[PDB]
């Protein structure tokens, strides 16, 4: 699961261009991600050049390759039932109460 | 299970002192968890023989299946622990136990390449021809994983058992032939005498192969003997031709057995075959072809005078 | 079929002169109507042997099935014509032909009470155990219609064939037992020698029953010989107890055979059984019970010294 920390602008904002300038020319650049990473890092980031700066850490390279070959997290509420359905699937799998197909088609519906 | 999980922790960890004290307190030995895993299962998976021994001393179940079908023998064969395999078989473990996949412990030991486990399992009667859900025998799992010596053992054993069954089959065909020739409408006594002699010779051939298999330490495994193709042969000529066809089939299977023995680097088996079997087949085929050509030249089957006189002069 | 219906009318009516002239003109013999009825079918249904003979001389089909499955042998067996049944069997008529109902000609001849047809059919290998769509054997059709002598013949034949198969079975169990006792981990030579002797004696018993069946004019019919129950016996005591159980089973089936022979008024079979079989069974059961009690008193199986010394002193 690719979990992406993003910066959403409020939809009631009359401050569109100011925050867009702050996000594009200051945040999502080399020095902005550098300044935030001096206190707490962000791992794999979205900006390409700063990914080339951080790719000397092999943890960051492993994170970005798993992220680019991974599945993006769904933005939909049915995902909640997913976390209620398929979890029970492995509770029927590793415990052996059901088989593979039984647990997975129980998580299907 | 007031001390059952106290047995589970020692079975996971391997403390003979802990289980000795728990048996001093009378801890229950059949403590099954939610998935069926017993203290004997963990004792087998771990590979400490002492906890297994004392668990069997207090009467633990040797054939307890989990929710996946595995017994302690399955897990013991997977991880390659010889002594616990031996003592499980010594306490009445079922050697042909199937899991959810239908895989016997022999499947596992052939898939992973443990020779001594395979041999001890073969000693106790493991089925060579058991197939799993994919239709794989242990021979197939041994060739797919590069365990060539296991596959050699498994192939030679099956081939010798099939030759034993084939010699037992041929004796019964000759019995049928012999008692056809003394029906009151087929009154040929020397034909019947000849075929009874052949029946007893083939019984001796099969017994020789059984004795050889016992000298090598292999496992004899007997099958059904199927009934002959006819109850009614038709003449002396037709029965002689069927007997020739039969002995040629037997000779061909013996040649395949010899080639298999030569691939497996077994000079003793090769010399046994070519000393007791390969020259007798040649003699028998020569004699039966002699009988067929003489009977055809005399004018049989459509001459009843020919078979009477062949009965008197050649078989007499 | 320019002369085919001209053959049908003579087959319905029975004129040897008409069919002689039609064969002088070369009339076709395989004239099938819309329902498959051949001139041979009507020749059989009518019961004139000469037209059947000349139809087979010109190559009529002996196994021509109609739309209901009947052959000329079926109709011949229904109406009770012995000579045409004989010459159809002489020309290669299939004796186990099934109709639409699965009823063989033996079913018909047993249902209607024709003895000589039943006997000629049994001589050529008719199946005693053939079932029709209702699951009825010819024995059932003979008891349902009051043909008690047919049912007697059919019952005695089946019983003697089953006794032959049972004697062949017991010889193979003893062979298994014998070669268990010379494995290198079961090193008891005199046990093995004893059980090989028993194997050959049972082979002789079966051959005696086969010779008796040939003297009476009955039909030997062989079946499969099934594999013994174990490959691994466990001790000398356990094998002796299994052998005792086996010989008791054989004795019980012999007593049932004797009672059946007494119902059928067959003094020769009764005297044969009680002269060659009933006293040997008593001797064998006495000896095997002797062996079992001595082995139990010496302390076997849990004393390995007991079986060694029994091997030396009793079987030596």
């Amino acid at each position: 699961f690719v979990g992406v920390l993003s910066a959403g602008i409020n939809a009631a904002s009359p401050n569109k261009e100011l925050a867009k300038e702050f996000l594009e020319n200051y945040l999502l650049t080399d020095e902005g991600l550098e300044a935030v990473n001096k206190d707490k890092p962000l791992g794999a980031v979205a900006l390409k050049s700063y990914e080339e700066e951080l790719a000397k850490d092999p943890r960051i390279a492993a994170t970005m390759e798993n992220a680019q070959k991974g599945e993006i997290m769904p933005n939909i509420p049915q995902m909640s039932a997913f976390w209620y359905a398929v979890r029970t699937a492995v509770i029927n799998a590793a415990s052996g109460r059901q088989t593979v197909d039984e647990a997975l088609k129980d998580a299907q519906t | 299970s007031e001390l059952g999980k106290e047995l589970l922790e020692a079975a996971r960890a391997g403390q003979d002192d802990e289980v000795r004290i728990l048996m001093a307190r009378g801890a229950e030995v059949n403590a099954a968890d939610n998935t069926g895993t017993t203290p004997l299962h963990l004792a087998a998976y771990s590979g400490h023989l002492e906890i297994v021994e004392v668990l069997l001393k207090y009467g633990a179940e040797v054939n307890a299946a989990d929710v996946f079908g595995y017994t302690p023998l399955h897990l013991a064969a997977y991880w390659g622990h010889l002594e616990i395999v031996e003592v499980l078989l010594k306490n009445g473990a079922d050697v042909n136990a199937r899991d959810s996949d239908g895989m016997t412990p022999l499947h596992l030991a052939a898939k992973w390449g443990h020779l001594e486990i395979v041999e001890v399992l073969l000693r106790y009667g493991a089925d060579v021809e058991a197939q799993d859900k994919f239709g794989k025998t242990p021979f197939d799992l041994a060739i797919d994983n590069g365990n060539e010596d296991i596959a050699e053992v498994l192939q030679a054993l099956l081939a010798i058992n099939r030759q034993i069954n084939l010699e037992l089959y041929a004796s019964y065909v000759y019995l049928s032939m012999s008692y056809y020739f003394d029906r009151d409408d087929v009154a040929l006594k020397n034909f019947a005498k000849y075929f009874l002699h052949q029946s007893h010779e083939e019984r001796e051939h099969a017994e020789k192969l059984m004795k050889l298999q016992n000298q090598r330490g292999g496992a004899i495994s007997l099958q059904d003997i199927k009934k002959p193709d006819c109850d009614d042969w038709e003449s002396g000529l037709n029965a002689m031709e069927c007997a020739l066809h039969l002995e040629k089939n037997v000779n061909q299977s013996l040649l395949e057995l010899h080639k298999l023995a030569t691939d497996c680097n077994d000079p003793h088996l090769c010399d046994f075959i070519e000393t007791h079997y390969l020259n007798e087949q040649v003699k028998a085929i020569k004699e039966l072809g002699d009988h067929v050509t003489n009977l055809r030249k005399m004018g049989a089957p459509e001459s009843g005078l020919a078979e009477y006189l062949f009965d008197k002069h050649t078989l007499g």
